């Protein structure tokens, strides 16, 4: 897909991919 | 590849 | 007495031969590095995976024993950075008194880290407290697992030795990469997970993720709009297509409970008596294949669902699966899958915006998907005009969308056609003549020059 | 009669006040700069557009005269970086002998640039030859045009002064910002700019074909396309807003342009025995010109006609002078993404996805904008959405946003309970409409602000 | 009962919007930061002043609770970098057990700082000993106060959280910005700050003697001054606005202070067998306290009494929150020189003379300001004076300027033909009064600006 | 033919021993550098002063002659950077065909610079045009004299050789210190001034200044307020107390004419037929002691006055007057005059705001004034407490304001008093006991250690 | 004296000490 | 020299 920012490291604030 |  | 504990700690010598991703018929320069490991019982030694990473050979030295011994890597989790080693034999293990695993510490609990600094023959020690218990990442961009922060700095050579209680139990494994004064420790719980993973499956199955992209609901109107009562829940913004969620969750779902633990405005969740923990923690304590029950609010309605949890599927992988990266060369056109290491090695430019975003912002649409790139063109009379082409994603071959590089490789071999037509990301098109490409084969890899047109894994047969 | 030629070259003092692109009710810190200009005839001064850019005031100073005068900027082509200036004195122009424009030079021709270096306010001169003649890039405003390189380096204060023949004709305009490499804007570009403005009483701008091209240097590639000879370039993409989208197709091979053969590289005959980039031809036309194009489509020869217009930019460099557009709406500040905005904060806090959309995506229709949330002004209503900077916004209450004016309209008409903004990530911000309308004054009577719009967004909207 | 102590430590989220000191009708770019605070009793939260500095909004978050709450800043001592916060919930304070303040520690005493590191929103802890106890510098706001150093480094998000005994008493407040060196504000400073505010319902601030001192370590020097023993410090200078200027004289030697002997170095007995800087004594008093001072003047012993007040700063660090003062007057923007102004533009464009006046010169009288021209907004009336930035202005129409309010008054009363400003260099700018009054609206309806004053300058002026 | 001209150019070898200002009983490290000179006629060679600066020895080499010869420095202007040399003998000068001085060029006139690059035995040449004729500074912060800018870069070794017309006349001397492509040339006119200065006075008297601080009058209201008609005149903001002006001019005077040439809004003034020039130029073309007639507007009234023009008096000098800087040491307290070189060598900090401004912003109140500083204190039992004192200006000694360091030195020697009392800038006071200071004298300079308590010039008798 | 900026190199714009 |  696209329009995500898939790594929780290159995103920040209140958008986080959940898991281990 | 160029825009023209 | 006290020094008995330090006798369970071992120094780790490892020779590293990594593959070169930029030119993946080749390997990087062979070097030797040091680290720490310790006896966890049975015949096993615990260490960081990065210590034994790409191991050509691995040797271990007892404290107060001149001779080096030789160790084998049983299993290695990459995203939790743990590795087990076996040793042979019968002398090394003589009179060994291994370490037992403690439970998870409380903030301010005294800790000491034991290991072998870079340089010198002697063991070293640092003492501090547990400063922080938080979820963090153990491998760049890989995953997020529980971790313990300590009040003392750690020497690179000192991971992966033990971190101790004041009761002599090991509370985790030291971790240092190689301006802080803060050391990191992989806790016992993440370690247990690794060991039982290994006992059950006899191989590393990793730590699952929920496969979902969450938004915090702090704002009143959001919560009111979504019909979320009190202060609870996180909004589902996106789902991964390769995860069992997305067959189950939808954008606009507010996850409310997980295994009957309530989830707050921010991501947190009841942990231990006075404490809360990021929702991620529960997810990580599961095993690949496990089902979690998840309380949801959809529309305005409470609903319960089940979700299978699997480890993250990375379109552009960090880990390569160890070994050597795939490659195929046609008419001097060199193809590999895009990977983080490749990016790292080619650095920032020559990668380019379009491609870089795809690597940062994109998810796998199905299992086995890759981004196939043309890294360089080895100049020759068949490819004239196509030289000077670098790091371009190939989309189609002779009209057909490319799923991964094994697919591309299967299409080349099945191709009887007049031309080899490659459509790239820019909409750029490289056309080549089949018969002339073949004649040039030996000549091109001789001159450049390269052992093989492929990497072994692409000689194998293709499925679906 | 040498000192006669210099007397046409004037020093330019200018005070720039630009907009703050983040909060464009404010302005950035004014600074003063100097540059050059010269007399082209009538009452007109020629100079560099950037020399007068966002001018609060412009002064010009004649050689061997202490007095400054007041110039007004008459017209500015941005894409060619040219500007015309007027001065009302009857001092000044008293005893003036303007420059004649000469023809395009040939390599190794002698050149002297005349201008005023920064500081000292005395005129300067450098001499060199014409080292290179090429299609080059203009002011990152990009439109590619013919350009001259010279063997001589040029001081920043010298552009926009003239570059001379040995016959004393002006061959172009010095262009420098801030090698031993000079850049001169040639007379033909200047000429184009003048005849454009001479009609319309205003600057329309250089047109483009609206097409994305691949050279064919590969024989295999040509065979496949059934090209007769080695000539032609391949059309990968066609801008939707161009006239070409109704005529040209992906896959076409263009072959002749107004009966000039396009080479298999990007070239075209230039003059006599020279060869120049295809872009040169397109550039020498005017907006609204019709060009006849030879193409090979499938395997068959065809002839088509295309109207030529200036490139429609999704993310503009120009900003059209003066104040850029904005909204607010409950502390959320909305503006169009622009190139000038992209460097204030430079590159960070923008982020990979935005930056790439700015370098790649093209307008789907005239007037389309990429609308962003620059920042959020913290306040009770927006609690939880602060931080939240530089995010493209897509839908408002389910409705895809065309541009910031469209957005201003949908908000004016709302009447609904919540205001719902969907951004790039599928991140969604929801606000209570009443609470927002009630917090308005407090927010901009605090933070604090002239108004809740840029003035243009008040006008009635279109479709 | 350990987790009980942590539960008093709260995380602080704050949004800062400061003034633009150059054009203080505007504000700088808001940013959000986090920090720490803890429960001291009543309904009060203790934290660092800088954590809430120029706050548009303040949120606090309890441990093991997801919800943020809204705190209001009750009082801020700037010179000690302390702040009190309140929150209205009855959530929050529900089930709260505030900290007890412990006494000043002794070296090698065990210490744990508790706070919230930046990011992750989980609490943290470090342990060390008390490495050093000294008079140190506070927030470049300077007033020198007692301070503790610890063996442990502290994360920026941890200040303003508490530093603990092993008995679980709070021994002070973590202070960090951005070693293995921690800095803690000790309980006695905190205590001082509270009793100050407990009277007056507001923060008056620590007082000073108002005197400039030389140690006498040289026997020759002492003989000359006829000092009996080796003790005493020498008075080089006396601040005019201090009570000491009516009592102390240059040349005096001060010997005892409230009957404590000042050593020939700068010292004083501390507690038990320790010695501390003389500054410690002065600091432990309150504004309006009278101190008795032993001096040797000529060769003769004397006793004097001085009232103690907070230092009167010619160039302030504080700015007193909210909007700083300004004028305009024909595009010339006038503000007080302040320390915060001195870093926006940092050091350049200020210049050697200004910077030094800021580091050296003292107030001749209460309310004196160094008034500067920050910039000139270009316009017809001011032609020739543009550029012209950061220049202290001295006279207006012959009249020495006391401060910016004085200046606002002289201009309001003017009525004369020209406005004449004499600046630092003897550089003089002259303006036509009518032309200026007529260009007002155009200038600020252009540039463009809320008004021609900061609101305070409207009030009637003093003397 | 053509190569005859290059034969007049000479290579310059010079050994440099500079004094150390930080420690001025010492000299800096001896090194050798190269440069250019040329035959101007008679027995004389022209060069830059910086080439022969602090000359230990000076040697010159003819083009195409292996042997080096030995040269003497006749006279050197520091602020115009020119030096004349004489040579001995009789062989060197054999068959020499010297250069003649051309008049001042016009913009775009062709120029070639001839000199000897650093390294190599061979002469080099660069050609360009005269790009700019402007007033500039020839020595840091020193003075402002006419100068010619050329379109070609110049090698450091290439100053001070000749800059030529296309007619073979020398139009000035090349100047390069050691991102431009702009070379500098000291023009013939500044050179003439130097030579006639030398012929007349047999020593360098320099270039005079008007001694005044000017403001441009662009603004209408200024001019109207000051009653200045049309567009003319610069406003007098400040006058130097040591200059004959200030007995003549006052703040608020608008200079209008100078030697009956009118002065405009900005500083300029009629120069040559199509050209204008900064007012400074006229001032610089005079000689020390000369009188200029100056048209003034005072109040509202036109008035004529005469002013003597002398070279600038620098309170903190750039040039040191050559030789070695003065110093005196009392009780280990080391005093020198503040100078630019001292500042340069001590760099930016340890100098300090207060002192630095004084050096930038202050003018001499009378001839012979200096700022005397205490640079360091050489530690000892008499000075205890005074150690750690660096770069402080001394104001008074035993109550008496210090005029310069010779004065201070005269006061020390005349002092019979009990104490030596030094009041510094901070109002800091150092008191020392006379008799003990003397006893310590030999011991202190031995231990540190230093040849002499003084520099020779302070043994001399003091005047007034 | 003082309040000058005596070198024409450390001053700028329209304040200049006149001479050589 | 210290201010106190």
């Amino acid at each position: 897909x696209x329009x995500x920012x898939x790594x929780x490291x290159x995103x920040x604030x209140x958008d986080x991919w959940x898991x281990x | 590849x160029x825009w023209x | 007495h006290d020094a008995s504990f330090l006798n369970a700690v071992v120094k780790v010598y490892c020779t590293h031969t990594a593959p070169d991703y930029s030119l993946p018929w080749q390997k990087q320069r062979q070097f030797t590095s040091t680290g720490s490991a310790f006896m966890i019982g049975d015949g096993k030694l615990l260490t960081n995976a990065h210590c034994v990473e790409h191991d050509t050979q691995v040797k271990v030295k007892r404290r107060g024993d001149d001779r080096k011994y030789v160790a084998k890597v049983l299993v290695r989790g990459v995203d939790c950075d743990i590795a087990l080693l076996s040793v042979e034999s019968e002398d090394f293990w003589k009179g060994a008194e291994p370490l037992r695993l403690g439970h998870l510490p409380r903030l301010q609990d005294s800790v000491t880290v034991v290991g072998y600094p870079l340089g010198g023959d002697t063991i070293s020690v640092t003492k501090g407290v547990v400063s922080r218990i938080e979820v963090t990442s153990y491998a760049h961009g890989s995953s997020d697992l529980l971790g313990i922060q300590i009040d003392a700095a750690i020497n690179p050579g000192n991971s992966g030795g033990p971190a101790f209680n004041d009761q002599g139990e090991c509370i985790g494994v030291a971790f240092q990469v190689y301006t802080e004064n803060i050391g990191y420790v992989i806790p016992t719980t993440v370690v247990s997970h690794f060991l039982t993973d290994y006992e059950r499956n006899g191989k590393y199955t990793g730590y699952p993720c929920l496969g979902v992209l969450l938004q915090k609901l702090e704002n009143p109107a959001l919560r009111e709009c979504l019909k979320v009562p009190t202060n609870e829940g996180v909004l589902v913004r996106r789902v991964e297509p390769t995860s069992d969620a997305s067959k189950v969750l939808k954008e606009g779902d507010v996850i409310v409970s997980f295994d009957d633990l309530h989830v707050g405005c921010e991501g947190t969740v009841p942990f231990r008596s006075s404490e809360r923990i990021a929702f991620r923690y529960l997810i990580s304590q599961k095993f690949a294949g496990d089902i979690a029950e998840i309380g949801i609010i959809r529309a305005g309605e409470h609903k319960k669902v089940q979700v299978v949890l699997r480890p993250r599927v990375h379109l552009v992988p960090y880990h390569i699966d160890g070994g050597q990266p795939s490659y195929i060369i046609v008419a001097g056109l060199v193809f590999t899958p895009l990977s983080e290491p490749l990016i790292e090695e080619e650095c920032e430019d020559t990668i380019g915006l379009k491609l870089l975003t795809k690597a940062r912002y994109s998810v796998a649409r199905f299992r086995g998907e890759q981004i196939v790139i043309l890294s360089q063109v080895l100049a020759n009379e068949v490819n004239i005009g196509y030289e000077d082409m670098n790091n371009q994603q190939v989309l189609k071959f002779n009209g057909i969308p490319i799923r991964n590089i094994h697919h591309l490789a299967h299409l080349i071999d099945m191709c009887k056609d007049k031309y080899l037509v490659f459509e790239f990301e820019d909409n750029y098109v490289a056309v080549l003549e089949r018969e002339a490409s073949n004649s040039a084969s030996l000549c091109i890899l001789k001159d450049y020059g390269i052992p093989s047109e492929r990497s072994a894994d692409l000689l194998e047969p293709y499925v679906d």
